[PDB]
């Protein structure tokens, strides 16, 4: 930092100094000087320095050894006081040396004046309420103590307050009264309204503290401004923005959101397409980033939950802006060399090109510590000394002196090169942060920091809220048909509603998939819930394909009775009449269309929430699933079982014969990670027994990779060049390249699919499957991968246990209980297959049975046996009416004994572990 | 105006621009209906207009049939199943044809097949890129050349060179699971012989780099020691002279690739390293028989022993 203003030089006495580049004095403005932190022995280097060159007057140079005395240059440090959090105590040696100085706050009242004087200035484009500059600034003033005292940092550690907050209102006020239409009293009330709200009121979290910063806003707007026409001062009542007017007025929300959706549109077509639904939420936030990224030094950090649209909310508003995005392509062995050369690049876009760039930095975006203190560099000036120093400064100061000279503006020193430097670096770069979890270390480090905590903007989007779960799922459910269920308005509670009141299915559908992933959330996640859903769009996702996919199944069956009743009708033999009979079908399609869409939504969230769960949570879930089905008046079928619905003979017996288990369990998991394959499946288990039945699966085709080798990322390159598939042997290791790659955001064009890996453009063959693979469950996986991937657990859990006793017990206590259980259900599925291939051979005997007379005695015998699976078919439906109330009963002693069974192993387990 | 029209609707097919085409579509639209009503009332008029705005009505095809995935493969099979006629190879090969041809196939109602043989040629182009992008890079490697106190020629970095042949025979293995492979076989087959016949030419090459230098302090320079062992330094004298006339009729020939045509190298190489071996035990067994005659020299090493 001091290599800009001060110059080295050599005496024979006077072995080398560093004194002012010019003749005047030189003031080392050090903020934070209690900011740095120790060694591990209890020392920090960068306060003894200073010490140093305030005690001794100089330093030695660390490469050559000498003496340097500094000539003339002071020390001036800041620092708050030493019992805020994080605040590392400094050394009496180097305090003794420096004279302590404490300010305050202006006492509170000298406030009024101070920004009174800032309304008087800012009203003199408003004259006709001149009288009203003081009232605001005592209404602002009283605000800010209103919000010190309710939100202190006890509620959240970023609840942090300060005479700053009263600038940017201030400064705010008067960017939208300057760029405004001719104001009015009720519109400037509203104008300070939203400024306070965007100052203030973001960075709350929860509806509790926003309500109250809300009714605080009406009382001080009663107390001090008693208007007599205003409307509601809600966050989401009052909507400023310019994108439709050339002004900055106070829009309607239904040209704001027409507007919004055209334009979102056009952004997913042209720019990179993500399937995107727009709520009323989204439409806030754009305005507020909007808001951020107009003005001169605007950085925002956006504090939400993955998979809530942050980054492509904020590439939106940027594209609406026309900004430059650019996002740091980094990976696991990116060092700090690869980050300074990426913000060094920015930089020069930003100054000798004026590009205005949008440097979206995502939290693990930042590998260590450098890369925060590159950004904390950036963001508290604006520009890192580091980038330019030494022979890099030379040239730079070259390509300024050219450049500044084509824009028609001379100035040949140094200074005014690098404060023209400075200055379009301000008004040319914003900073977008986004972090996902504000708990983790490196989120709250990046919250903490001085740099970005006192310049950024800190836009809490938290996670998504009932009304905006029900906007976006009623826009995702109005696209498959459900005019078949017969669907009757059902009475619940007025809290058990969420969207507009019931009454169609689509509203009973989106009220149990906001129900189910709210109970879901409960009973997994603990406190807080920092995740946002990616498994409640995940889970629409899939109910919608399902749906579709059943609903073609139903038809096609439907048509094949259908024309089979039609041909019996048209053959005119004695015993075709009793086939007539037994196409009573068409009376059980009535009863099996009314449970589609409840076994579907079943289904659906199977395949997405419980791919991660235990034997015994999956039941309990499903339960509960099932007990809100019934809440609300959608049917399902009763005895419904994941493996018989999704997964077909055929495919379950290729699983078995490429090496899969026989556990229902593994069945479940096997499905889920085939049948969905919207979303890269992420294997999880100890033994890497799966890894070579995947392999089974695809033969010859199977690549196998991992985070670890160097190759890696070229070898991926060719597998996902020449269609082959990939297994990933670590998962817990996660380098950030693939991040294209995991969610599917493409390149496309004429016919040709384009991935952008690191920084080549890859040609998608269309035949390449990606599955990541891991073995230790101990492992933790970034959030990035998490929410985004279809986490598969493939664990053998102390619950596995619980059923497998069972299947012994049972075994060895009613052994023709035991026998009938599984041919029961075998007989049935074979009995559906084999029905169905008589009847279609019947069907085509039929149809070479025209006209002729020796053929018919096959037509009759072939009559006479389908009576015996008919008969086979309704004696094991009457025998299972029996069976399973008994088996259901019997189930509970052995029950019991698990119960029993499993404290038992954990017990031993635990003895293991010691 | 019909001489200009007819003049462009000759023009090759591999000189044709889009860019170009768009403007003169434009003037083309701009002059039809400045004609007097003597050419519209006759055919030249209504044929020309009708042309133009066939040339109009797709605009998306002849871009994307620009684009250099085509080959003249492709074209065949285009004329052959929607055009339904044969093309003179000369006229085909060169993609020469005019673009009187390109309305024939009827862009507007048979796009649907065009796309299909379309996507066809961006994957085969996928292929061909990667081949293409393997031979000009072995086109043009060469190793880097110093040269120590004798006369022999050392090579420098090694491993710039043998990842990206390993990566490159990694990559043309990798090849063989696409489905469009089978009309590149013929070539991926031969570029990967070569590779793998240069691959292991720089496994012996570098393993006989090494161990001549490694020799060379002990061997060759002092004269004591080669006294004690004239039969070692007298193979030893050989072998640098063989190794030298290999490597300077290898560095002859500006490309790294070219040494397996050289006659009698991998197998010289072999040879070198497999003799510089034995030199290199007879070494170690003289050292122990020195050091079992005084044991204290195993408390010193081989260079304080030597
Ligand atoms: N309004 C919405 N409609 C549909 N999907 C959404 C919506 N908002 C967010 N998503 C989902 O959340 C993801 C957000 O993407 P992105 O913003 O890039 O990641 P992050 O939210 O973690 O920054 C998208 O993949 C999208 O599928």
């Amino acid at each position: 930092a001091l290599h800009r203003h001060t110059n080295y030089v050599t005496t024979s006495k006077g072995l080398t100094l560093l004194p002012k580049s010019d003749i005047k004095n030189l003031v080392l403005f050090c903020d934070e000087i209690n900011l740095p932190k120790l060694d591990k022995y209890g020392s920090q280097n960068v306060v003894l320095f200073l010490r140093q060159l305030m005690e001794k007057q100089g330093f030695w140079k660390t490469p050559e050894n000498k003496w340097v005395t500094i000539e003339r240059i002071h020390i001036v440090g800041a620092c708050n006081p030493p019992t805020d959090p994080g605040r590392i105590p400094m050394s009496e040696r180097f305090t003794r040396h420096a004279a302590i100085l404490y300010l305050g706050y202006p006492s509170g009242k000298s406030l009024s004046q101070i920004y009174e004087i800032y309304y008087k200035a800012i009203f003199k484009l408003v004259p006709e309420f001149r009288s009203y500059t003081e009232p605001f600034a005592r209404a602002s003033v009283h605000l800010y103590n209103e919000c010190k005292a309710r939100y202190s940092t006890g509620l959240q550690s970023h609840y942090l307050f300060s005479p700053r907050e009263l600038t940017r209102l201030v400064r705010g006020v008067y960017t939208a009264i300057n760029t405004g239409p001719r104001q009015t009293l009720r519109s400037l009330i509203r104008l300070w309204a939203y400024e306070a709200w965007r100052i203030f009121a973001d960075r709350l979290v929860g509806v509790k503290e926003k309500n109250s910063f809300e009714q605080l806003l009406y009382e001080t707007v009663d107390k001090y401004l008693p208007n007599q026409d205003l409307g509601n001062i809600s966050s989401t009542s009052l909507l400023f923005s310019g994108l439709l007017s050339l002004d900055f007025k106070e829009v309607n929300k239904t040209d704001l959101v027409n507007f919004i959706e055209e334009r979102f549109k056009t952004f997913c077509d042209e720019e990179l397409e993500v399937p995107m639904v727009i709520h009323e939420s989204m439409v806030d936030h754009i305005l507020r980033i909007d808001r951020a990224l107009k003005q001169v030094q605007g950085h925002m950090m956006l504090i939400g939950a993955s998979r809530t649209g942050k980054t492509i909310l904020t590439r939106f508003v940027a594209w609406l802006n026309g900004l430059k995005i650019v996002q740091p392509k980094i990976h696991r062995h990116s060092n700090l060399s690869d980050f300074d050369m990426i913000l060094k690049k920015a930089i020069s876009d930003c100054s000798l090109k004026e590009s205005r760039t949008c440097l979206i930095i995502d939290e693990s975006n930042i590998l260590e510590t450098a890369f925060l203190e590159r950004m904390n560099t950036l963001l508290a000036n604006a520009d890192i000394p580091d980038l330019f120093q030494g022979e890099e400064y030379d040239k730079l100061l070259n390509n300024l002196r050219n450049k500044t000279r084509s824009l028609g503006l001379l100035l040949d020193t140094e200074q005014e090169l690098y404060d023209w430097f400075v200055g379009e670096i301000a008004k040319n770069l914003h900073v977008v942060f986004t972090i996902c979890d504000p708990t983790n270390n490196k989120s709250s480090a990046m919250i903490s920091s001085p740099a970005l905590f006192n310049r950024c903007i800190i836009n809490w989007m938290g996670d998504w809220d009932t009304k905006t779960m029900s906007q976006v799922a009623n826009n995702m459910v109005d696209v498959i048909p459900m005019e078949f269920t017969d669907f009757i308005v059902p009475e619940v509670n007025k809290e058990l509603v969420f969207t507009e009141p019931i009454q169609t299915i689509r509203d009973a559908v989106v009220n149990i998939l906001i129900h189910f992933d709210r109970n879901f959330y409960q009973k997994m996640k603990v406190g807080v819930n920092p995740r946002s859903p990616g498994y409640f769009i995940d889970g629409l996702r899939a109910l919608v394909k399902l749906v579709t996919a059943k609903y073609q199944d139903l038809q096609e069956n439907q048509r094949f009775v259908n024309v089979g009743l039609e041909k019996l009708n048209e053959s005119v033999k004695s015993l075709t009449f009793e086939k007539e009979r037994w196409l009573n079908t068409t009376k059980q399609f009535s009863k099996t269309s009314q449970e589609l869409i409840g076994n579907c939504i079943i289904s659906s969230i199977y395949e997405t929430y419980f791919g991660h769960l235990n034997e015994r949570e999956r039941a309990d879930m499903l339960v509960i699933l099932k007990r809100l089905l019934g809440k609300f008046a959608v049917k399902y079928d009763v005895n419904y079982r994941f493996i018989d619905y999704l997964v077909t003979l055929d495919e379950k017996m290729k699983w078995l014969e490429c090496g899969l288990d026989k556990n229902d369990y593994f069945l479940e998991n096997m499905s889920i990670v085939m049948n969905s394959q919207d979303a890269v499946p992420f294997l999880l288990d100890p033994s890497s027994h799966m890894i070579t039945v995947i392999s089974n699966y695809y033969g010859n085709k199977t690549v196998l990779l991992s985070f670890l080798e160097e190759g890696f990322v070229k070898r991926l390159e060719n597998a996902i060049r020449f269609g082959s598939v990939v297994i990933i042997q670590d998962g817990e290791f996660f380098d950030p390249i693939i991040s294209r790659l995991i969610s599917r955001e493409f390149n496309h064009a004429g016919n040709r699919v384009t991935v952008e890996i690191g920084d080549h453009e890859v040609d998608v063959s269309g035949d390449f499957k990606l599955f990541i693979h891991s073995c230790d469950p101990s492992g933790d996986i970034p959030i990035f991968l998490r929410s985004r991937v279809r986490l598969v657990h493939f664990v053998t859990n102390k619950e596995s246990i619980e059923t497998r006793i069972f299947d012994i017990t049972l075994t060895e206590e009613n052994a023709e209980m035991q026998r009938k259980r599984e041919d029961l259900i075998k007989l049935n599925t074979e009995y559906k297959l084999k029905l169905k291939n008589l009847e279609k051979r019947l069907l085509e005997e039929l149809n070479n049975s025209q006209g002729n007379m020796l053929e018919n005695d096959e037509l009759m015998v072939t009559l006479n046996n389908l009576k015996k699976e008919a008969m086979n078919i309704e004696k094991k439906l009457s025998e299972s009416e029996e069976f399973f109330p008994q088996f259901d009963n019997l189930v509970e002693e052995y029950s019991i004994i698990g119960k029993h069974s499993v404290k038992i192993f954990s017990m031993l387990e635990k003895f293991g572990q010691f | 105006l019909w001489e200009d029209v007819q003049r462009t609707f000759e023009t090759p097919w591999c000189r044709v621009d889009v860019l170009l085409l768009q403007s003169d579509l434009a003037n083309f639209l701009r002059r039809a209906d400045e004609l007097p009503r003597a050419v519209k009332q006759f055919e030249m008029y209504k044929s020309l207009f009708s042309q133009v705005n066939m040339l109009t009505s797709v605009n998306k095809i002849l871009v994307e049939l620009k684009d250099g995935a085509l080959k003249p493969r492709h074209w065949n099979m285009i004329f052959r199943d929607i055009g339904k006629r044969q093309i003179q190879k000369n006229l085909l090969d060169k993609l020469e044809f005019s673009l009187k041809d390109v309305m024939v196939l009827n862009l507007t109602l048979n796009e649907i097949l065009l796309t299909k043989i379309i996507e066809r040629a961006q994957k085969e182009f996928v292929i061909e890129k990667s081949l293409n992008r393997i031979k000009k890079f072995w086109k043009e490697a060469q190793y880097e050349v110093i040269e120590h106190s004798s006369g022999l020629k050392l090579v420098r970095e090694w491993d710039v060179l043998e990842q990206a042949c390993k990566e490159d025979l990694e990559e043309l293995v990798s090849m063989k699971a696409s489905n469009y492979y089978k009309i590149f076989e013929q070539d991926c087959l031969d570029l990967e012989s070569k590779l793998t016949k240069l691959s292991e030419i720089q496994v012996n090459w570098v393993e006989v780099q090494f161990y001549w230098l490694d020799l060379y302090g002990i061997l060759g320079e002092n004269l004591d020691i080669q006294n004690f062992l004239p039969l070692e330094t007298s193979k030893f004298k050989s072998l640098t002279s063989e190794y030298k006339m290999i490597t300077t009729r290898a560095f002859q020939l500006d490309t790294t690739i070219e040494v397996i045509h050289i006659p009698n190298f991998d197998t010289t190489l072999k040879l070198t390293i497999d003799s510089l071996k034995m030199i290199k035990s007879s070494l170690s067994t003289f050292l122990e028989r020195q050091r079992r005659q005084f044991p204290r020299f195993y408390f010193l090493g081989n260079d304080d022993l030597l």
